[PDB]
């Protein structure tokens, strides 16, 4: 009972913490998402990581000025998602092709 | 006598050149035949003709008794299969198959569309003469070089069959068309300097305008081959470019007129047509029957999309069974990958032997550029910016100039795509990425839909033309 | 139990560890029976280090048979065939239903050990078709597949499998079951994919019985490294670690999961480390395909894939840091990579900071669609003239 | 392309030794 | 386009051997 | 020929839009019956008259057959369509509206029953494919018994605020009767509607008068309490 | 289609009934809810191309016959199914060699051939008696041999439910015979569980069974039909004590077959049908179940498989569970122990 409620809990509140800091700021300073949290700025961009992988807030950490970006960076759309898996099935179906006609020459 | 010798050999060649002939005049029944004509015929005559009751056999008796006595080179080609007056080259068979007996059992009987050799002498009161004499001829050039038979024989099939068909009509160009086709196989095995050329031009431009495009296809084959001998490669280059080559003419025979195009050109550094034709030729040969041409064709494959600048995939090798044979090929991929020369240009030597003999080795020589090329390429696509230092190493090259010079004779062509900026020395690489806020992919949508699109009207368009064939064809 | 020689016979064969290794390998034989099968191993492997008999190659593993051995083996293997043709005709003569049966049975724990395909292909066949005891032919479809793994013929196996297929879910159990995924899962090895071994491995961890099978400490950790191949960090991870799996084997796992757990700490300090001990102990003792390039460069993606993903820009000197491994060396690593197109990225390496190309929205799908549509038009070219004509 | 895993054993070695002195 | 074709490929043979003894049979059929 | 193609091209619009207007309204709602051919076929309609009708190219022949609504013209005579069985429904619903003042949480007693319930109701909702993949030789209709008062349909109502699924009061009330042979009828609109509304459960609290043991029948009225009780056993075989 | 535009108008066209030709070259129809019309024969149709109880279709243009449909709807054939039979056959209980070789000769021989039956001499089969608890697996033979014979198997459960035709019992021999007789041959598979009524026990001991004597004494009698009967009543109930004597005389009755309480073989033959469908796991076994039961009952047997299969499902395991098996005979088996003690039942 412990085990999971702990780590709905603290997921949680990193979740709490980081949405109020995204927010209003795009290219927000590091010192501010350290202090909010309350964490040293290390400790805060390596959790930070793995967050974005699952994508639990659709931004980006920018390491090359030391800042994070959150913007409209939606994954893939629809058409061409599905397009894509389409294009693919396709390429199957011609190698079929290929071996039905072989009987012609 | 043999039964098997009579019975199977003049029906079988009957049945195909009556009801092609036939229709070929009455109407554009092209399709249908060509399905035919490659698979069935060749196959049949070939394999199972050789061991019946007598010592080999394709259709050499269809030769000698619906010959019909023509002026052709079909009965100077039969003295010799059997023996009439010479004994030739191969002998005859006293199991009824004789020519030194003429006029020995028919399972035929009368037609005239069937032929038939003691209904009529000569067929030289009608426009009737070309097609048959073509069709007979076609039978002879196959079995030519199979039966071991050299000298004036393989002569007499390659200015003179030219003599035969050049006045022509739609369909007497049809028949022809086959024939010229089956002489060709036997005219890439022996190599002449003797000048088979005159004929041939002169009565490719005649016929364009008397009608049929099938006729004009297998020429430009035949014609490819003629410089290929001579090893000139002015000569060829000139029948490559003016040709674009159209669509009716079987299967078998693009296969063969992709393979002599693919070839020819990498030589001049023209490695990015013709990895699309050797490909193209690959796909479109036969099954079993091809497996002799496709081994070559499968050598000379891998060297055209090796040049390139690509590294062609390692199972290819593996899996057709002539993998051994294959294998110096894989050495040369793998040299190519390192970058490294001191194993190309060992490799290219060893194995020189078994290349002369493919007809790959004057592409394998161009080769040596790729070892360096394809590294340098790889290294900077993947990562942009490198210092000249560390290419210098990896490919085992002089010197940082070395490198750069390398670049400087590929980025007016585009192959490695960068640029040297000798402002602390460096390889940068051209590439960005955010295409899609730009007009430029509507475009390359636009290309592939357009080319796409010219085919759709020719999909629609010859699919109902073979069934059509058949329901118009009569059957039981 | 047969299982148990074709995993110490993936021993010589791999390439960390050659030589010695026979010595262990030719031990399991005297002890089972297996000797037949072990003989017909070596056939399989067709010379990558194996073969220790005096009768011959006494050096050239610098290891031999023994005298022993080799009376057992020729006593074992003829009796076991001696048996089977006196069962095979007397089995014909009376009932279909008790004593065919009954005679296969008998010969079949004895037939599988020595790996007799010939012998096997008649008798194994009528058993089945005739119903009893729902789990005893479960059982039985099992000792047929075994011999048909041992030669790696592909068409042997396959159609061995087909038999079992039929019979698991007739008997439905459950534990039952669970054998026929590990089968399945070796000979899919064995052809190439990891990829479809991978998806059957991973459902046999949960019930598990130790007959027909070796140990469950092997077993495990081969799951574990077989289902990483195939699936990406969050739910391997997230399963091998935080689940059952570690806690109750009580440590057989540390090599495998230091290796996914440098992914999801972002120190990939600990994953370089790791790369080395899972390759000998987990994923090279096997007979089936000791391949590491499936695993190594599976692995190698997954850790860099997480770090492009996370930033736009980074520097070399951060990311060089973080793995540990050389500025070099990383490099060279990613140049298969890119090329292959299992990522998108790139090192400005002389002025030391590296740009992604980020994964999201119609850009990266339309270098995609481009791709597929290359090679696709390029079969279409070539299928529209021989249609035609 | 694929057959890596023969090279990959020497990447291996060396990118230890590199990996020792290097890491932080 | 393929699936018409496979369906001609196997027909050919058949068909256009036939046609021979159909176009004589015909020409004597009409008369009558 | 070429051209006259083009021509004919433009007269299947023309006679499309001319035909689209008899197809339309006036339509009257049948159930499809039968098939007797694949261009005519027989339906039956909702004032009892069973028609031989026309099929109407506009729709598939191929997805006409099973039973279920369809449209019929009065006399254009053409089925015109095919509707969802899900139409035909005069049943209303509450899927947990009126909320009753129990609920799985809101006790913690009948801790017996409390397995018995969760098997019943819960588990094809929330999982289907495990049900399946067991094998079991089902039950038609389920029954719970007790005496009154004994919280059999309280607790049936407190899974089902617990799992989130729709609720139907399936009852003789739900149930009219004014027309000869509408009553029967009634029965198959419930069926059909909480097929197509899954998750689902019907509940029916009092089968005392949908199911009798006297039908007299020899009244009209008395005629349709039979027929009822004849559909609601044919459905639940295959609910 | 633009034909379609003037083919589609009419008057309509329907799906009317011939409730009899008439001899006066006019034939009379029957639109479903609407009265009777008389109507002229037309080209396609004359008074041997219509017969009574057609139903047909009409072109309502004139109400005037089209063609007669090829569909005709029997109604031995809806009752079968509302009802509901699973099929079996002889493998089920399959080793009491005598028990099924009992149901075939009184059914399937004097319905296929009545001729062998008129040899033998005694009356073709008026009322068989099939009687004892279910469980044995008694319903399923009677099914196997109807099946086979292509007589419509008819399920009456106790209930006049299943009569439409007036729906009271009493003219459910007059009217549900007529029909039977009509789309002959039909094997009238009575249920007499007789758990109907409370002033129905005290006319004959069911409902059901004061129907099934009327239709028994006046059956035999009735035209030719008693040793030239090829419609059967046949009988089942699940207790001799709940029958009337008229049922159980002797002259009525030509065969009668006796069934025990539920035995160890049945139930080791129902487990082992129904475990190829469950999952299992290994130490079950399907003797255990088979012993310990005293039986009763036709619902009973199959649902220790039900309840087995069911308990692994609350629990979320794709397996079953040895102890599953042992939850579900161990229930059931209490409550069936319980009665002889004193009253009680599966069920309200």
């Amino acid at each position: 009972i412990i085990s999971t409620h702990l780590a709905k809990l603290y997921d949680n509140l990193l979740e709490q913490n980081l949405i109020r800091v995204i927010e209003p700021f795009s290219r927000v300073q590091i010192e501010h998402i350290s202090s909010l949290i309350k964490l040293s700025k290390a400790d805060v961009e390596r959790k930070l990581s793995q967050m974005i992988l699952d994508k639990k807030f659709h931004g980006i950490l920018d390491q090359g000025e030391g800042v994070l970006i959150i913007f409209d960076e939606p994954p893939v759309d629809k058409t061409y998602e599905a397009a894509l898996e389409t294009i693919q099935n396709m390429s199957k179906v011609v190698d079929s092709l290929y071996n039905k006609a072989k009987k012609l020459t | 006598p043999a039964p098997q010798d009579v019975e199977m050999k003049e029906e079988a060649a009957a049945g195909s050149g009556s009801a092609g002939e036939g229709d070929g005049k009455a109407a554009a029944t092209e399709h249908s035949q060509r399905e035919l004509d490659t698979v069935t015929l060749e196959d049949i005559k070939e394999h199972v003709r050789q061991l019946e009751k007598a010592v080999s056999g394709k259709e050499p008796r269809f030769v000698l008794r619906a010959l019909r006595m023509l002026p052709s080179t079909s009965r100077r080609l039969n003295h010799y299969v059997l023996y009439k007056a010479v004994h030739g080259f191969f002998t005859s068979n006293n199991a009824t198959r004789d020519f030194l007996l003429p006029f020995l059992e028919e399972p035929m009987d009368t037609e005239a569309d069937l032929q038939f050799r003691p209904r009529t002498g000569k067929a030289a009161s009608a426009p009737l003469l070309p097609e048959v004499e073509a069709y007979l001829q076609l039978l002879m050039v196959i079995f030519l070089m199979n039966s071991k038979r050299y000298k004036e024989a393989q002569k007499i099939s390659d200015d003179l069959m030219q003599k035969i068909s050049t006045q022509n009509r739609r369909a007497l160009d049809l028949v022809a068309a086959k024939c010229y086709y089956y002489h060709a196989r036997v005219y890439e095995f022996l190599d002449k300097l003797d000048v088979v050329r005159s004929f041939l031009h002169a009565r490719l431009r005649t016929a364009t305008l008397r009608h049929d495009a099938d006729g004009q296809a297998t020429l430009l084959n035949l014609l490819l081959r003629n410089y290929l001998h001579y090893s000139l490669y002015d000569q060829a280059e000139k029948l490559v470019s003016k040709s674009v080559f159209p669509e009716q003419a079987n299967n078998n025979e693009w296969a063969r007129y992709l393979y002599y195009t693919g070839r020819i050109k990498a030589i001049q550094l023209e490695y990015s047509e013709a990895r699309r034709t050797m490909t193209n030729a690959l796909r479109k040969a036969p099954q079993h029957t091809a497996v002799g041409f496709k081994q070559t064709v499968h050598k000379l494959l891998i060297v055209v999309e090796l040049l390139l600048g690509e590294i062609p995939d390692r199972l290819q090798f593996r899996q057709p069974s002539l993998k051994r044979s294959l294998m110096p090929y894989f050495l040369l991929t793998q040299a190519v990958r390192t970058g490294n020369l001191a194993k190309f240009n060992q490799v290219l030597d060893q194995f020189g032997e078994k290349f002369q003999t493919d007809g790959t080795y004057t592409l394998i020589i161009r080769l040596r550029h790729n070892v360096i090329k394809t590294g340098v390429r790889m290294i900077s696509l993947s990562y942009s910016r490198i210092s000249l230092a560390d290419i210098a190493q990896k490919l085992q090259l002089d010197s940082p100039e070395d490198a750069e010079f390398i670049v400087a004779k590929a980025i007016r062509d585009g192959v490695i795509e960068a640029s040297i900026n000798h402002e602390k020395g460096y390889v940068q690489s051209k590439e960005m990425i955010d295409i899609y806020s730009t007009r430029e992919p509507q475009l390359a949508f636009h290309q592939r839909i357009s080319f796409c699109l010219d085919i759709h009207n020719m999909s629609v368009k010859a699919m109902r033309f073979p069934p059509k064939s058949y329901n118009k064809d009569l059957e039981s | 139990m047969p299982l148990e020689n074709l995993e110490e016979e993936g021993l010589p064969k791999n390439p960390d560890l050659r030589i010695a290794q026979l010595r262990f390998l030719l031990s399991l034989p005297e002890h089972r029976g297996d000797t037949a099968v072990r003989e017909e191993l070596m056939a399989a492997v067709r010379e990558n280090n194996m073969a220790p008999y005096y009768e011959a190659l006494c050096k050239s593993l610098d290891w031999q048979m023994d005298m022993d051995l080799l009376s057992k083996m020729k006593k074992a293997n003829e009796e076991e065939l001696k048996r089977l043709d006196e069962e095979l005709e007397d089995a014909e003569k009376n009932l279909g239903e008790s004593e065919i049966r009954d005679a296969m049975m008998a010969k079949a724990e004895y037939l599988c050990q020595i790996g007799d395909k010939e012998g096997a292909l008649t008798a194994f066949r009528k058993t089945y078709d005739k119903t009893v005891a729902l789990g005893h032919r479960l059982d039985i479809v099992f000792y047929l597949l075994r011999i048909g793994l041992f030669y790696m013929d592909n068409d042997l196996i396959t159609r061995n499998t087909e038999k079992a297929k039929s019979l698991i879910e007739e008997g439905g159990d459950w534990d039952r079951r669970n054998r026929l995924k590990v089968y399945q899962g070796l000979y899919c090895v064995a052809i190439r994919d990891f990829k479809q071994a991978a998806e059957l491995f991973l459902d046999t961890v949960s019930t598990f019985t130790s007959y027909e099978l070796m140990d469950y400490k092997t077993f495990v950790t081969y799951t574990v490294y077989v289902s990483m191949i195939a699936l990406e960090r969050p739910d391997l991870r997230e399963k091998v670690i935080k689940g059952a799996e570690i806690l109750e084997v009580l440590h057989s796992l540390p090599a495998v999961r230091q290796y996914l757990f440098s992914l999801y700490e972002c120190r990939y300090s600990v994953f370089f480390q790791s790369l080395a001990v899972v390759e000998q102990e987990m994923k090279k003792d096997w007979l089936f395909a000791p391949h590491y390039r499936y695993y190594v460069r599976e692995m190698r993606i997954h850790a860099y894939s997480q770090l492009l993903e996370s930033y736009r820009s980074l520097t070399l000197g951060y990311m060089a840091e973080a793995f540990g491994v050389g500025v070099e060396f990383i490099d060279q690593e990613l140049s298969r990579f890119i090329a292959a197109g299992r990522l998108h990225c790139k090192i400005d390496k002389v002025n030391e900071i590296v740009e992604t190309n980020r994964p999201d929205s119609k850009n990266w799908q339309y270098q995609e669609t481009i791709k597929k549509g290359d090679l696709l038009l390029n079969r279409v070219q070539k299928l529209s003239r021989v249609i035609n004509m | 392309n694929v057959e890596d895993d023969f090279s990959n054993q020497l990447r291996a070695e060396l990118e230890k030794h590199g990996y020792k002195m290097e890491t932080s | 386009m393929v699936v018409v074709y496979l369906a001609s490929l196997i027909r050919s043979v058949v068909a256009l051997h036939n046609l021979i003894n159909n176009k004589i049979a015909n020409r004597d059929a009409e008369k009558k | 020929i070429k051209d006259e193609q083009k021509n004919l091209k433009k007269e299947f619009l023309h006679a499309q839009e001319e035909v689209k207007r008899i197809q339309s309204i006036p339509l009257v709602i049948g159930q499809f019956l039968e098939a007797v051919d694949q261009n005519t076929a027989i339906v039956g309609s909702t004032t009892g008259s069973n028609y031989y009708v026309r099929i109407l190219s506009t729709i598939d022949r191929e997805l006409l057959k099973p039973n279920a609504s369809v449209a019929l013209h009065k006399h254009s005579n053409a089925l015109v369509d095919v509707l969802p069985p899900e139409a035909d429904s005069s049943i209303m619903m509450l899927t947990s509206d009126q909320k009753p003042d129990v609920m799985y949480a809101d006790i913690g007693g009948m801790d017996i029953q409390k397995q018995e319930v969760r098997e019943a109701v819960e588990l094809p909702l929330t999982h289907f494919e495990l049900y399946k993949q067991i094998g079991i030789d089902p039950p038609r209709g389920v029954l719970m018994y007790g005496p009154p008062g004994c919280g059999k349909t309280m607790l049936a109502k407190a899974v089902a605020h617990h799992t989130t699924a729709a609720f139907i009061r399936v009852v003789g009330s739900e149930f009219v009767q004014k027309y000869l042979g509408e009553g029967p009828r009634m029965v198959r609109d419930v069926f059909r509607l909480a097929k197509e509304n899954a998750p689902a459960i019907i509940f029916i609290d009092e089968i005392d008068a949908i199911a009798t043991k006297r039908f007299d029948a020899q009244t009209g009225a008395d005629r349709e309490v039979q027929r009822i009780l004849l559909e609601l056993l044919n459905q639940m075989d295959g609910f | 289609l633009r034909e379609e535009l003037q083919l589609l108008q009419e008057q309509g066209s329907y799906v009317g009934e011939v409730v009899r030709a008439m001899d006066k070259k006019k034939v009379l129809v029957k639109v479903h809810p609407e009265g009777k019309f008389v109507v002229d024969v037309d080209k396609n149709i004359d008074i041997n191309d219509v017969t009574p109880n057609c139903r047909v279709a009409l072109r309502n243009d004139s109400y005037t016959l089209h063609k007669i449909l090829p569909n005709k709807v029997d109604p031995l054939v809806s009752l079968m199914m509302v009802e509901k039979v699973p099929d079996s056959t002889y493998e089920m209980i399959g080793g009491l060699d005598k028990q099924i070789k009992e149901i075939k000769e009184v059914i399937e021989l004097p319905v296929k051939h009545p001729e062998l039956f008129e040899a033998l001499g005694i009356a073709q089969p008026k009322g068989v008696l099939l009687y004892g608890p279910p469980g044995t697996g008694k319903t399923l033979l009677a099914r196997a041999v109807a099946h086979h014979t292509d007589c419509t198997f008819i399920r009456v459960s106790g209930s006049e439910l299943v009569q439409k035709f007036i729906g009271e019992g009493a003219r459910m021999v007059r009217e549900l015979f007529v029909m039977a007789r009509e789309h002959a041959p039909s094997i009238i598979f009575m249920d007499e569980i007789d758990s109907i009524g409370s002033s129905r026990l005290e006319g004959g001991s069911g409902g059901d069974s004061e129907v099934q004597r009327t239709m028994l004494e006046l059956l035999n009698q009735l035209d030719g039909f008693e040793a030239t009967k090829n419609i059967k009543v046949i009988m089942a109930t699940n207790r001799i004590d709940i029958l009337d004597s008229a049922l159980l005389r002797p002259g009525r009755i030509d065969r009668k077959i006796e069934f025990p309480p539920p035995n160890e073989e049945a139930r080791l033959d129902i487990l082992k049908i129904h475990s190829r469908k469950m999952n299992l796991t290994r130490g079950i076994n399907l003797r255990k179940i088979a012993e310990l039961m005293p039986g009763a009952s036709g619902a009973e047997v199959k649902g220790v498989c039900t309840e087995a299969g069911m308990y692994a499902l609350r629990e979320r395991r794709v397996h079953v569970t040895q102890e599953d098996f042992e939850m579900a005979v161990a229930k059931v088996m209490q409550k069936d122990s319980e009665k002889n003690m004193s009253i009680k039942k599966l069920w309200k």
